[PDB]
């Protein structure tokens, strides 16, 4: 019946480890909380945001999608409204944005780190090159390769030609590598 | 096993037919070898202690006899308790078979006083 | 009418039976093809004994190349070479040492129209010539096994000592052959183990392609015509019958594989007119794939009655309950009473769904068990060679003695399968999960 | 010359692919060829109408379930060509070879080379086609077994005018999946549907059901004069759906099972035929009721023991489920599932 | 047509163990001069000549014999992997000594009787061979016994020299009382080093090296010494291949072997420029050879294979990280295919991938329970021998496990 649980895990590693180090030796050495305060009361004092159309939809797809993979049960749906209004109060937006529902989402997710949670037995991979990104990687190159020539154009725009095949830039730096 | 069942069904079938004067080609040949139509009883002389398994699939095996138009076959079952032991161990499709044409007889030396 | 003569020509090309004047080496073959050649040349002509193994997967063309060669030279080479082919499937190592004596004095009797039986083969080889033997092996890994190798060992110890040039060329599909090739015919083996390659390219597939339905004959007008139709869906990248080749090369890269679905479709064709609509769409590929599948635990599990149907979901629940996964008939049964219990149950009352009886359910425990959704506790299944076929055709089991409800038995399809393929219309769907 | 196509139902896919591995060319037919399907699929009806619509073809055929291991199968192999080849050519003059000297395939490719020298002076090339019914159903079988049979027509000499094309079909799919990488051309048989297996068996039984001796015997005792062929069709074919739909769910879509349904039911069924069951088969259905509640597939106070005896079971069946550490607890003045335990006599 | 040989032909064409020959030599006169009868053992690796260092010491007493240093003997070859079955020893034996035709169990008698009862002075030497004496090595070990065995008689005059794989075979399978006869008259054979096969190369190469030729311009044949031209092979090619040789084994035939491997690679460049002055067999031709010797097909095979392999490899090693064994549950390996497919989001190339695999791409006909060709590929993992699987007809619950090592997997798949 919690909103969010957080699993902040240590790893040993060489690199984290300077940043972190790095971050702290030096901060010892020799917004301010007002303005912080004066923020925090502000978005609690004036702003009431409402649910939109667009927003409560992504709802029902987010928590389907959360049920298919059976402990999703109905509580995290309470705060799949609560940190979107939460989310809308800090942008100062009068009504919860869709944008906002997707923020929170992927909150919940990485909170409960799911993409990296084995869904058969619930065990945590430890690193979170495949074949599946070669894959992925190739049929991608062959599709652009074939669209980039299939309009009416020796060549387009990359946001046009990524809104058109998303609905990226790795395999275009190497078809350009190839002089494709 | 079924071979060991066909290799001394057929000994004894040609046992039998050397004193009128080992597989189904034997059954087969038959006629041709000793110019007479064969029919055969069979005893199963105690079903309880008998394989179930390799009695269906030696049932089933001699059921491709019919397609000779020279063979007749007989089956005698010496049960000791009832049908209620074969209805519980054979395929359901070999009881099927065999109750087209069966008989029941209760020859126990006690009957009625 | 005519086409006819087409369509043979088109299914002869495709089982390969060419004439060897007209037959096709791929690009991806020729590289090993040519030094194939080379090594056989050399060995009959310039007389030098010799040894090569070819290895690669099953339906890779390997014998097929030897073939080749060996019907070329047949054509100008007539009293050259002597052929000699043994198989481990077939020959048991009793039989081989009779078949080489068989084959070669067939051999012999046609060109002219134990160490001392190989150094009689030598001595009749120097007494009729005063020609170059090539032993064919196929499955080579077969004779190296347990059997202590005495023909390979005495082949291979020949290529030094034979007085007539002796050359071996063997098929296995194992990549480890050195292992079971052991030390000592190893140091005899002359070593030069010729990989076989692989098809690696989807250019390199549709060219195999283009090679297979190529026709370089002017046997019918229609020909011209076939070429072009053959180019014209072999142009286009997104051609439906591309889709099929790319499809066919993304899941397996055997090519004699995709021959053996596109040959169904040149065969079922009946006329040229209706051969130009059928192989451009070409949606027979698609019913040739789903007959291959139709065997399978989906196309049993969609034949299935309402009860049968109802029996394997409650014996899959008891083995979803059980630790081993195994169940039994009379546990199968009793799930089966409580789940009809239960759906009576949700059913409004009468104001003044058949529970079969033990004995029938029978026919539907023997049919899951035909259908293999069921398997013993531990069956081993069918044997590998006859002499373990023979110790457990006469081994009874306990299976074969316990009571028919009590025989123990384990599941194939798991719930999730079931869930995954039972219709949602299904009026035991519900009951899929626990 | 051109395979003409057979007009079987329910399999016309499989009759059209076996024109494309059967033809007169021997060049073009491949060296094996397996047929797949479960009991009951049709395989060997199907392949016997489709050879019996060509009889310019050859064949041999043999049942693995008479021809009990693998000696057998050989001897009769090497038989079998043999007396077809003295059949098909009887003007070219051949010896004999001994069909019972065959212990090991090898042998069996010898007396073939032998036999096919023989006949070397044929004009043209001649393609024989070697038909093994339900290859998985030998008694005596192993995975090895069949890799024998697959590489065996290249052992021959290619040049010779007999070529042996073996057909083979087989039952299971574990058994067919060990030799998937062989690529040999396979054809498949699904199980019938439940409309189709309604459809064949009235297709089947009909003609033999409307000639029984006890129909035309009860139709005389009941002075039945308007009685057609025609009605004797729908009577029959109400029979067997009547069976069907009864008993479906108990046998599934196999035609052999409901077949002994149909030959069992026939004789009661048609004891309740009377004048006033000729028109109304709902009326006979009535009639028939305890009929069909009951299967009758069972072969028939159940046990005439002594008290002796039935003690003595009470007590054994008591040992054989109940743990030996509650003996003292339960008989002494100081489960329904599972298989049965062990116990000793005392 | 005229059998055509290149200015290579001689090289493909075309010492060392003195102090074994001498140490057999002498053994041997020793005992045939005495009339005496015993046993010569002889082990060692495969390619180090110790059959054709038994060869020139019978051939060199055949010549004392012919000089009359020694009295007359016969000698018998029998090798134990070219019989047919182990009996036939016994019938040859006696069939070389005798000459007659009787059952090996009544030869085998003849030769007990004939060793041990006939007079010596009725006898001629015998001297046999059994070459792979532990290739005719029998559930009862009488062939290690009896022939051994009948050279203790004194009356045999039979001297059996055999060659098996170790030293110490006697005392490791054979028993004491087999032990004791063979006794210390064992010789061991070490393998060559490298400048010992590099002086066994130059010996065969002796008359050919730095030689000069006439080669035909019109056809390439060549006759040692139509234009003059020389030929070559280099010392450090040479040097190179005794070295790597010598470094991974002692047989002298994979020396002889590498240089015509690479007298034929410089043969192929010959053809190859000419297309039908001195022609230096380079270090590269040497190179070629020893690189196809230690390259290893396997990783370059698995890389070439389908999507569907790779894809399989993959899970397997997933599941063997996972689960820190190496044989894992079929259907479990089935159900993580599975789950690394659906890991990835739901993109159209996603789809369109999982579409191929698990239902063939097929218009309507779907819901298969595994993906297209699994049992192709899993056949085919088997019988390349990759992949290995124990028999059980129960699909879900057999075990699958590699026979690769663990590292080169994951290389193959890296690339
Ligand atoms: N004489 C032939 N004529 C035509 N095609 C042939 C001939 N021999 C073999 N083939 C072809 O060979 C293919 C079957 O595989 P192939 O014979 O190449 O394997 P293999 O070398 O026997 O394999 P393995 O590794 O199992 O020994 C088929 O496509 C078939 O057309
Ligand atoms: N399309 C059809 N039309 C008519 N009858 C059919 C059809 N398909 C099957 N049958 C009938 O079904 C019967 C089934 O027996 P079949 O000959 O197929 O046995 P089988 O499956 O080969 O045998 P086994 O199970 O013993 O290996 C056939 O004998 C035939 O009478």
């Amino acid at each position: 019946r919690f909103d969010l649980v957080y699993l902040v895990l240590d790893k040993v590693d060489e690199k984290n480890d300077r940043e972190l180090a790095k971050h702290l030796t030096n901060l010892y050495l020799e917004l301010p909380v007002e303005f912080l305060t004066m923020y925090i009361s502000y978005a609690k004092e004036h702003i009431h945001p409402i649910i939109t159309e667009a927003a409560k939809t992504e709802l029902v797809r987010a928590y389907v999608g959360m049920r298919k993979m059976g402990t999703a049960t109905t509580r995290q749906l309470e705060s799949m409204i609560r940190l979107a209004e939460a989310h809308a109060k800090m942008k100062l937006k009068n009504v919860v944005e869709l944008e906002d529902v997707q923020e929170a989402v992927r909150l919940i997710r990485s909170a409960i780190k799911d993409y990296a949670t084995d869904p058969k037995t619930g065990k945590i991979d430890m690193n979170l090159k495949s074949v599946i990104q070669r894959k992925l990687q190739e049929d991608l190159s062959r599709e652009i390769m074939n669209v980039l020539k299939d309009q009416a154009s020796d060549s387009m725009s990359f946001n046009e030609l990524i809104k058109q095949i998303n609905e990226i830039q790795e395999a275009l730096s190497r078809l350009q590598q190839e002089d494709k | 096993n079924v071979r060991m069942m066909l290799r001394r069904s057929m000994y004894k079938l040609y046992s039998a037919a050397d004193a009128e004067e080992y597989d189904l080609s034997l059954v087969e040949n038959f006629k041709r070898l000793f110019g007479k139509d064969l029919a055969m009883v069979f005893n199963f002389k105690d079903v309880d202690s008998i394989n179930f398994n390799t009695l269906d699939n030696f049932i089933i095996l001699l059921k491709s006899a019919f397609k000779y138009d020279h063979v007749k076959i007989s089956l005698i079952f010496n049960i000791n308790t009832n049908l209620s032991n074969i209805e519980k161990n054979l395929r359901q499709s070999t009881i099927r078979l065999l109750k087209r044409n069966y008989h029941k007889l209760d020859v126990s030396s006690n009957k009625g006083f | 009418p005519g086409f006819g003569s087409l369509q043979r020509r088109l299914l002869q090309q495709l089982y390969g039976t060419l004439p060897t004047d007209e037959k096709i080496i791929f690009t991806y073959l020729q590289d090993c093809q040519q030094e194939i050649d080379r090594i056989i040349k050399q060995s009959i002509i310039q007389k030098e004994s010799h040894s090569v193994i070819l290895v690669g997967p099953r339906q890779s063309y390997k014998t097929y190349l030897l073939d080749y060669e060996l019907s070329l030279l047949q054509q100008s080479y007539k009293e050259q070479f002597i052929t000699i082919r043994l198989n481990g499937f077939i020959h048991s190592e009793q039989t081989a040492i009779n078949g080489i004596a068989t084959q070669l004095e067939q051999q012999l009797q046609k060109i002219h129209g134990l160490t001392e039986v190989f150094e009689k083969i030598l001595l009749l080889l120097d007494s009729t010539t005063k020609i170059t033997v090539v032993f064919i092996f196929d499955e080579i890994d077969t004779f190296a096994g347990p059997v202590r190798q005495t023909l390979l060992y005495n082949l291979f110890d020949m290529v030094e000592h034979s007085r007539v040039p002796v050359c071996i060329f063997g098929c296995t599909t194992k990549l480890n052959i050195l292992e079971y090739l052991e030390k000592r015919v190893k140091s005899r083996f002359s070593q030069r183990v010729i990989y076989m390659p692989q098809i690696q390219n989807l250019d390199d597939m549709v060219d195999a392609v283009r090679n297979l339905l190529t026709v370089r004959s002017e046997i019918s007008p229609w020909v011209s015509q076939w070429n072009e139709t053959l180019e014209k869906e072999l142009s286009d990248p997104r051609s439906n019958l591309n889709r099929h080749i790319r499809m066919n090369f993304e899941t397996f890269r055997s090519l004699p594989t995709l021959k053996n679905s596109i040959i169904p479709l040149v065969a079922t064709s009946k006329n040229f007119g209706s051969l130009c609509t059928a192989i451009k769409s070409c949606s027979f590929l698609d019913i040739y794939n789903k007959n291959q599948l139709s065997n399978n635990l989906t196309g049993r599990l969609q034949s299935l009655s309402d009860l049968e149907l109802a029996i394997l979901i409650s014996a899959a629940r008891v083995a979803l309950r059980a630790k081993d996964g195994s169940f039994n008939f009379n546990l199968a049964y009793a799930e089966y009473e409580k789940m009809i219990k239960a759906i009576n149950s949700r059913i409004p009352t009468v104001a003044p769904i058949k529970l079969w009886l033990k004995k029938d359910v029978k026919n539907v425990w023997e049919n899951l068990v035909q259908l293999d959704f069921f398997t013993e506790k531990s069956a081993v299944g069918l044997r590998d060679n006859a002499t373990a076929a023979f110790y457990a055709s006469n081994y009874q089991f306990q299976g074969t003695m316990i009571p028919f409800d009590l025989r123990s038995y384990q599941m194939q399809i798991i719930l999730q399968e079931l869930r995954r393929i039972i219709p949602k219309s299904n009026m035991y769907y519900s009951w899929t999960q626990l | 010359m051109n395979v003409t196509t057979p007009e079987v139902a329910f399999r016309e896919y499989q009759t059209n692919c076996l024109a494309s591995y059967i033809s007169a060319d021997p060049d073009i037919t491949p060296s094996n060829l397996i047929l797949q399907g479960y009991s009951g699929t049709g395989k060997t009806y199907t392949l016997k109408k489709y050879f019996n619509a060509n009889p310019n073809l050859h064949a041999v055929w043999l049942e693995p379930v008479e021809l009990v291991s693998w000696k057998p199968l050989l001897q009769a192999i090497a038989r079998t060509v043999q007396y077809k080849l003295k059949t098909l050519y009887p003007n070219i003059p051949t010896t004999d070879y001994d069909p019972l000297q065959v212990e090991e395939p090898f042998l069996l490719v010898k007396t073939l080379h032998n036999i096919f020298v023989q006949y070397e002076s044929l004009q043209e090339k001649t393609c024989l086609f070697l038909i093994l019914d339900g290859f998985d159903s030998l008694q005596d079988l192993d995975a090895a077994l069949f890799n024998k049979y697959i590489k065996l027509n290249e052992l021959l000499p290619k040049d010779s005018k007999i070529n042996i094309k073996f057909i083979y079909t087989m039952l299971e799919t574990s058994f067919l999946q060990r030799y998937s990488t062989h690529c040999i051309p396979t054809v498949m048989f699904p199980r019938y549907n439940v409309d189709e297996v309604s459809t064949i068996l009235v297709m089947s039984r009909c003609g033999e059901l409307m000639e029984d001796s006890c129909l035309r015997k009860r139709i005389i005792e009941e002075q039945i004069t308007d009685c057609t062929d025609d009605q004797f069709q729908n009577v029959a074919a109400n029979f067997i759906h009547l069976i069907v739909q009864a008993f479906h769910s108990y046998t599934g879509n196999d035609i052999f099972a409901l077949n002994d349904l149909i030959d069992f039911k026939w004789p009661k069924y048609v004891s309740r035929i009377t004048k006033e069951n000729i028109f109304e088969p709902l009326a006979l259905y009535k009639s028939a009721i305890k009929l069909f509640l009951s299967t009758d597939d069972n072969l028939s106070q159940t046990y005439d023991l002594s008290i002796i005896s039935k003690y003595l079971l009470i007590a054994s069946y008591i040992c054989s489920y109940l743990e030996p550490r509650y003996d003292a607890s339960i008989f002494s003045r100081k489960p329904r599932y599972l298989q049965p335990s062990l116990f000793a006599i005392e | 047509h005229q059998i055509v040989e290149t200015i290579f032909s001689k090289v493909k064409k075309q010492p060392a163990r003195e102090n074994e020959f001498a140490s057999i030599y002498l053994s041997a006169y020793s005992a045939i001069e005495s009339d005496s009868a015993t046993t010569i053992y002889v082990a060692g690796t495969p390619g180090v000549g110790k059959t054709l260092t038994v060869r020139e010491v019978v051939k060199e007493l055949l010549s004392s014999s012919a000089q009359r240093e020694i009295p007359d003997f016969l000698y018998v070859e029998i090798n134990g992997l070219k019989m047919v079955k182990p009996t036939d020893c016994y019938e040859t034996l006696w069939n070389k000594v005798s000459g007659e035709r009787l059952t090996w169990a009544a030869s085998m008698e003849s030769l007990e009787f004939y060793f041990k009862r006939v007079p010596k002075n009725k006898k001629k030497t015998i001297v046999v061979l059994l070459d792979e004496l532990d290739a005719m090595v029998t559930k009862s070990q009488d062939i290690m016994y009896n022939f051994f065995n009948w050279t203790t008689y004194e009356n045999a005059k039979l001297i059996v020299i055999a060659v098996a794989n170790t030293m110490d075979l006697p005392e490791r399978q054979l028993g004491n009382k087999i032990t004791s006869r063979i006794g210390f008259t064992r010789i061991m054979f070490t393998g060559y080093t490298h400048e010992e096969l590099k002086n066994i190369i130059d010996l065969r190469l002796k008359g050919l090296n730095d030689s000069f030729f006439y080669v035909d311009t019109k056809t390439g044949n060549a006759i040692l010494i139509v234009r003059k031209v020389r030929l070559r092979m280099s010392a450090d090619a040479i040097e190179i291949a005794s070295r790597k040789v010598a470094s991974v084994s002692g047989d002298a035939r994979r020396a002889l072997k590498v240089c015509k491997r690479a007298a034929e690679i410089a043969e192929k460049h010959y053809m190859a420029k000419h297309g039908y002055g001195v022609q230096t067999v380079h270090i590269t031709h040497v190179m070629k050879a020893l690189n196809e010797t230690l390259n290893s097909h396997v990783i370059t095979f698995m890389t070439r294979l389908s999507f569907t392999a790779k894809l399989f490899i993959y899970a397997l090693l997933n599941l063997m990280k996972k689960n820190g064994s190496q044989e894992q549950e079929l259907g479990d390996i089935v159900d993580e295919i599975k789950l690394l497919i659906e890991v990835n989001g739901s993109n159209k190339f996603v789809m369109e991938i999982a579409k191929t695999l698990f239902q063939q791409g097929s218009d309507n006909i779907s819901e298969q329970l595994r993906i297209i060709s699994w049992d192709f590929v899993l056949n085919q993992l088997l019988d390349a021998g990759i992949l290995f699987k124990q028999t059980m007809k129960n699909d879900r619950i057999c075990c699958v496990k590699l026979n690769i090592s663990v590292e080169e997997a994951k290389r193959a798949m890296n690339e």
